[PDB]
DNA sequence: GCAGACACTACGAGTACATA
DNA sequence: TTTTTTTTATGTACTCGTAGTGTCTGC
């Protein structure tokens, strides 16, 4: 036997063990206890617990009938236009003896990967057989799922987990695993997680396996500080036309091994939601795109990124 | 036995003890292997830092030579890795047991940034579903071309650039295993021109040893064609100290004498432009002009006009710096 | 079975008096379906954008005893009651609803052999059997060749004798 | 508990090949009298009424009345591997979601047990089709299948006219016009080829060719077929099997007469 | 100098059409004992071990041992235009790259010499355990091919069990389950159509149907096939050619996880 | 023994999109 | 209160139509 990693070993099996989004998880607990669950589409960031919530709800609704009253499909399966007609519809037509308030559950994990034709064919087989079967879809990008499918389901949206919500589950894992720790170490794990429970468990397991103790320097010897936390500071320095501090942050990101594409992607990501003037934001975005065309065409050096920073600082002083 | 190989492949770190720099990451991976707690890995960093060598040393440590073909599935950008391969050979490899000996299997996906987004979305439940049976290692240079769903599932290690203090003893081992006469300035020039890359430091070492037979500073800077530090200081002094014609004549004589290229001159002058305590308005103009000159050299453009524009970008700011006082 | 069904299926309209659509659209669809009573049920008596619909409702018939628009097209944003209005109006006028949605094969041979089966035959129950009103859901997802098959079966002069709702 | 041991799988094969591309499901009704199947198309064009009595099986066990709604393609996939002359055990429980078929089809003691998942259908009800047909003729199945294939060669629809002399088939097309005249062929040694006429008030209707071909695909099921048609009542073909039961096919005529 | 001589071209055509959609490349290990080929598939799930004897060829000479790795699509295109009753000569030099296939036209008049360029893959030797198996079944190959084709219509992963009674095949799919059990079919006039059970302990293992259907393509090679199964060692499908050699197929079980409930 | 019919997979062709 | 059409140059993925072709039926 091989020991599973703590992401898969400490996956919650009950809906009460899921932290974060307390209203939606509490309503899912009520629906698992009583029954008659509507069609559900859960959207949100990765690592939030959408697949865990869907699987726990399906398991608590069915019980012993899970192998015969559930159809789970992923992006690893085909699920093309010939599978919605011939497998999903045949499972919705299938007779399964179930208790009252319980229905067959068609789990469609990662529904963004489905084509538009498959989602168009899914509409009437979801609407007709709703007396016997139910749908539980999970997704990251809610815009990929079309408007009729979102109208045919209850669109639950998960937000990023707070630091206390991650800290509660991490303390549960620590007390289960007897991991020695300090407060600054768990603060560093929460900082490197960035709303992701998978990354929190992976970083905790990596630090505990590599060093055996959780302090800040043991975490940061293996984990890394996030990129946009410094990209926001360099964009703020470019707003105040301070080229020296912006180049200091740019050279710090360059010596850490980040490619120009990743750096300019984080620069565009920060400048998209930065708090400044709108016309200045549009000029910044146009200069970022002009630099990114040069980055993609082949020329990608520190001089090009420094020239981009100089052009962003020039856009401030030229109204 | 003696083999006709490049020195970047003849001298490869077959074990984890032969890699130099990332000691905390390699210690953590060694403790993952020794405790049989190896997770799905995501190795990212600049090229030449030792990610493929790391995963090949880990695969040779985990599996013996009598079973290496049935436990390791190594796929890279030279192989077809479409969504029919994720649904085909990769899923069948992940979902089946072993043939000879019981154990956990490894699917190495080198150059994971080259995979399509359909394949990366299909890989998610293959990674999550068969965590007990198989383990996945995604290796990339650009982390932005990997979807965040795959970045969440795999714990990531930043294989950053190799520091020149730790790059020296491996180069000394390669030198003592090849009988190369090298001076201290030759090793310093090697670790300066490598810039956190052990491929380019071995290539440059082999090229210099074949071209000249000795590895000094002058031989390395002649074989590579890179300008010396004194040449860049002279070019900056000429561009800041005298008029257009004399500086143009001196830089043209220096370029014709040593056969220098304008790209390396632009890179070293860009490095010098931040060490020099310029005014902030002057530095913005200099960086914008040098970025424009670097962009103009990417096409069929005469290099003499671009050299004149490189002089012009400093002759513009000479009187501004002087009258700033 | 209150805990067995969805609330949309439990509170679905089963009559004309409990619909939630626009009443002008309901009356126009009901009058357009009642215009087929002279050629389907064989009885002379049944019992801006608005101006063109009112003109087409009173424009008369062809010499083949049919309305000049043999196909009704229902369009709008999702979540309004278009399928509900089509089914309620078909069951209200004495028709039997034949559904053809996007979960079918929608190839031109299958499309032809379904439209020709639904529209060109009588009832297997003999006298007193309901006529077939072909409701084609999600016609915008159909390929162009299927629409050409539908237009060819609409313009065969093989005469079309049953109403079609898209 | 429902158990039915069909003595030969040939009749099951010919039935499930006859209604293969005809009906989308099989709704077996199980009582103590036997097995009933009353299926109707969604467009109300064709109807299938199959009855297999309890005396036509090797054994028949039925405690409660059952409704087995099952897929046609999933059963055709089974009895493409069945045997022509072998015993087929069709079994089900009282309250179950599955339907099992046990057979020894290759005659090589190869025990094959194929299970199907039942399909839950809405329980529509059709009580009794009224049978007051004026024109009742009797015809061999092979000649009917051959003449339906001959019109399928030329046309797309058949004008069927009953008469005292015989049943006349007509088909129109661009390649040509297909027309035969049925005569009294009772002066032969074979009694299956004899055409018995019990008609009055002659009727000429129009029918689709594809459903007629799907009806006449059951020629080896019975030696003689019975045709019953009249005004504004759908056409009936009827195959009377030797010991197990009977099979009735109903086809509605087209709106465009002649 | 390596020079083998197939007396007829049909057996090599059947071998290379059995492995065409499965084997990525053919590694002919050449010795004085015969021709060996141990190659995995592209998915690293299956294994093919072909052993052709030196006595089966017309003339067989081998001075030094060779290991010729060659592509399979090229050899498939070469063997497509080969007769079933002609003598086919395989030639290889000591330090050259040209593996030569010399044969005759179907008109049997002109000669044809097709060269192949040998590949230079360094492949580590895969250790066959050659241990005892808990289940050995001798059954006809045509019935095995028929039962694999009939279970391919139901599902995709098949649970094959074997015990003292006999082999049993199950396919829990979307239409339903199909359970076919065969035993003691030796009471016929033929000798090829017989089911014989030799070993004791019952085993139940789940395998993919695509690899089983690829393995059944060697049905004209042998009238009688052998199935070897155990709790640890993989599924072995053994075809015994009449006077040339034998062919072993190894298929690993799938990972099946029970319900928590 | 050989002509006709059945489904089978491999292959050719048309279309869309590719970002946060 | 307002609607037609093919260019961008590869690479991949999906979907659908078509054509040899192995195999089964019958006289
Ligand atoms: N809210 C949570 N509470 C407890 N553990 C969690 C939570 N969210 C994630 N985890 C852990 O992270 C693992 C992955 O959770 P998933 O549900 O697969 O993430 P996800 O929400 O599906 O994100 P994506 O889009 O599928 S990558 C689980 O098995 C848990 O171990
Ligand atoms: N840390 C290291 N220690 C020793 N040799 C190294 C190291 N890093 C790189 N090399 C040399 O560079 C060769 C190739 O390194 P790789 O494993 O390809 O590095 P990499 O960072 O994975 O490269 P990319 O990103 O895939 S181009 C090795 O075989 C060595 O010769
Ligand atoms: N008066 C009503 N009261 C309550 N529910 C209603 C009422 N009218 C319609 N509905 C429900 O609202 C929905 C109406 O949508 P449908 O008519 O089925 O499809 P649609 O309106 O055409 O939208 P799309 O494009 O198909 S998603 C169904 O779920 C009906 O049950
Ligand atoms: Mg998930
Ligand atoms: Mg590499
Ligand atoms: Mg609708």
């Amino acid at each position: 036997h091989y020991e599973l990693p703590w992401v898969e070993k400490y996956r919650p099996v009950k809906l009460n063990e899921i932290v974060g989004n307390e209203d939606t998880v509490s309503r899912l607990e009520v629906f698992a206890r009583e029954g008659n669950v509507p069609n559900i589409i859960i959207a949100g960031p990765p690592g939030t617990g959408k697949t865990t919530s869907i699987l726990c709800l399906a398991r608590a609704l069915l019980g012993p009938a899970l192998k015969d009253a559930m159809l789970e499909l992923n992006a690893s399966n085909d699920r093309g236009i010939d599978v919605v007609r011939n497998k999903i519809k045949m499972f919705a037509q299938q007779k399964v003896t179930l208790p009252k308030g319980r229905h067959k559950i068609i789990i469609l994990d990662e529904a963004d990967s489905m084509t538009d034709g498959a989602q168009q064919a899914l509409r009437r087989t979801m609407e007709i057989y709703s007396k016997t079967t139910r749908f539980a879809l999970a997704c990251n990008a809610s815009d990929k799922i079309i408007e009729p499918i979102q109208s045919r389901c209850a669109v639950l949206r998960y937000t990023k987990l707070t630091d206390a919500q991650i800290l509660t589950r991490l303390m549960n894992v620590i007390e289960k695993e007897r991991v020695p720790y300090t407060d600054d170490g768990l603060e560093a794990i929460i900082f490197t997680a960035q709303g992701d429970m998978r990354q929190a468990l992976n970083n905790l397991q990596s630090t505990f396996s590599g060093f055996g103790f959780i302090n800040s320097e043991n975490v940061f010897k293996v984990c890394d500080e996030p990129h946009p936390l410094l990209v926001k500071e360099m964009i703020q320095h470019c707003v105040n036309a301070n080229i020296d501090e912006a180049y200091k942050i740019l050279a710090h990101l360059w010596h850490l091994g980040y490619s120009p594409e990743d750096i300019i992607g984080n620069i565009f990501r920060v400048c998209k939601t930065f708090q400044m003037a709108e016309y200045l934001k549009l000029e910044f975005i146009k200069e970022i795109g002009y630099t990114h065309m040069k980055i993609a065409e082949g020329v990608n050096s520190l001089l090009q990124m420094a020239g981009l920073l100089a052009r962003l600082c020039q856009k401030t002083m030229a109204p | 036995k003696i083999r006709n190989l490049p020195w970047v492949e003849k001298y490869r770190p077959q074990t984890l003890n032969d890699l130099i720099s990332h000691q905390d990451i390699l210690s953590t991976i060694q403790k993952f292997i020794n405790e049989d707690r190896l997770p799905h890995l995501l190795l990212y960093g600049p090229p030449g830092t030792g990610k493929t060598s790391t995963i090949l040393a880990c695969a040779k440590q985990l599996y013996k030579d009598k079973e290496f073909g049935s436990m390791v599935l190594e796929l890279n950008a030279s192989d077809d890795r479409g969504i029919d391969i994720i649904r085909g050979p990769i899923l069948s490899f992940a979902s089946t047991r072993t043939i000879f000996k019981k154990g956990f299997k490894l699917v190495i996906l080198d150059e994971a940034d080259a995979m399509t987004q359909d394949a990366q979305n299909a890989l998610r439940r293959v990674i999550e579903k068969f965590t007990e049976n198989t383990r996945f290692c995604l290796i990339c240079n650009y982390l932005s071309k990997i979807i965040p769903a795959l970045q969440s599932r795999c714990t990531r290690f930043r294989f950053g650039p190799l520091t020149p203090e730790l790059m020296v003893p491996r180069l000394e081992h390669v030198v003592e295993e090849e009988k190369v006469d090298i001076s201290e300035d030759g090793m310093k020039a090697l670790v300066t021109l490598s810039s956190g890359d052990m491929r380019r430091a071995l290539n440059i070492l082999q090229s210099t040893n074949m071209a000249f037979g000795k590895v000094t500073e002058e031989t390395v800077y002649t074989c590579t064609g890179h300008p010396l530090k004194s040449d860049i200081a002279n070019i900056l002094d000429w561009m800041l100290n005298q008029d257009f014609t004399t500086a143009y004549r001196n830089i043209t004589e220096l370029k014709t004498l040593k056969g220098l290229a304008l790209h390396d001159i632009l890179t070293e002058i860009h490095l010098f432009v931040h060490r020099v305590d310029f005014p902030s308005s002057v530095r913005i103009h200099l960086l914008t002009k040098m970025a424009d000159i670097e962009y103009r050299l990417s096409v069929g453009t005469n290099e003499k006009i671009q050299l004149s524009s490189l002089i012009a970008a400093f002759q513009v700011t000479r009187d501004l710096i002087v009258a700033e006082a | 079975a209150s805990s067995h069904c969805l609330w949309v299926d439990e509170f679905a309209p089963r009559h004309y008096t409990e619909l939630l659509s626009d009443d002008f659209t309901n009356r126009c669809l009901l009058k357009w379906l009642k215009l087929w009573d002279l050629v389907v049920f064989g009885h002379e008596r049944p019992s801006s954008h608005e101006q063109v619909l009112e003109e087409m409702l009173e424009a008369g018939l062809d010499p083949s005893q049919r309305p000049k628009q043999k196909v009704a097209l229902l369009c709008g944003p999702p979540g309004l009651g278009k399928t509900t209005l089509a089914h309620v109006i078909a069951r209200h006028a004495g028709y039997s609803v034949v559904e053809m949605n996007a979960s079918d094969d929608r190839s031109p041979e299958v499309f032809r052999t379904r439209i020709e089966a639904a529209t060109q035959m009588e009832s297997v129950l003999g006298a007193g059997g309901k006529p077939n009103c072909l409701v084609i859901d999600e016609i915008d997802g159909a390929p162009v060749a299927a629409i050409n098959v539908l237009l060819s079966i609409l313009n065969r002069k093989g005469l079309l004798m049953r109403p079609i709702i898209c | 508990m429902f158990e039915a041991r069909l003595v030969q799988g040939s009749i099951l094969k010919k039935v499930l090949e006859a209604l293969k591309d005809l009906i989308n499901e099989a709704c077996w009704d199980i009582s103590s009298s036997g097995v009933n199947l009353q299926s109707m198309d969604s467009s109300h064009v064709s109807l299938v009424q199959l009855t297999l009595r309890s005396e036509g099986f090797d054994t028949y066990r039925c405690d409660r009345n059952l409704a087995m709604g099952v897929n046609l393609t999933s059963m055709s996939k089974i009895l493409k591997c069945a045997g022509n002359e072998d015993i087929i055990t069709l079994r089900a429980e009282d309250n179950a979601d599955t339907l099992a078929l046990v057979f020894e089809a290759p005659n090589q003691e190869k025990v094959s047990d194929y299970e199907m998942k039942l399909m839950d259908l809405d329980v529509e009800q059709l009580g009794i089709p009224e049978q007051e047909y004026s024109c009742v003729v009797k015809m061999p199945s092979g000649e009917f299948a051959r003449i339906c294939r001959d019109l399928s060669h030329i046309g797309d629809a058949v004008v069927i006219s009953c008469a005292k002399d015989g049943v006349k088939f007509s088909a129109s097309g661009e390649l040509g016009n297909g027309n035969i005249k049925l005569s009294q062929t009772s002066n032969v040694d074979k009694e299956e080829e004899a055409v018995t006429i019990e008609m009055n008030e002659p009727v000429q209707l129009t029918f689709a060719l594809r459903y007629l071909n799907f009806f006449t695909k059951a020629t080896p099921l019975s030696s003689t077929v019975t045709l019953s048609m009249s005004a504004d009542v759908p056409l009936v073909v009827e195959y009377k099997i030797a010991d197990m039961g009977h099979l009735k096919y109903y086809l509605a005529p087209k709106i465009e007469d002649e």
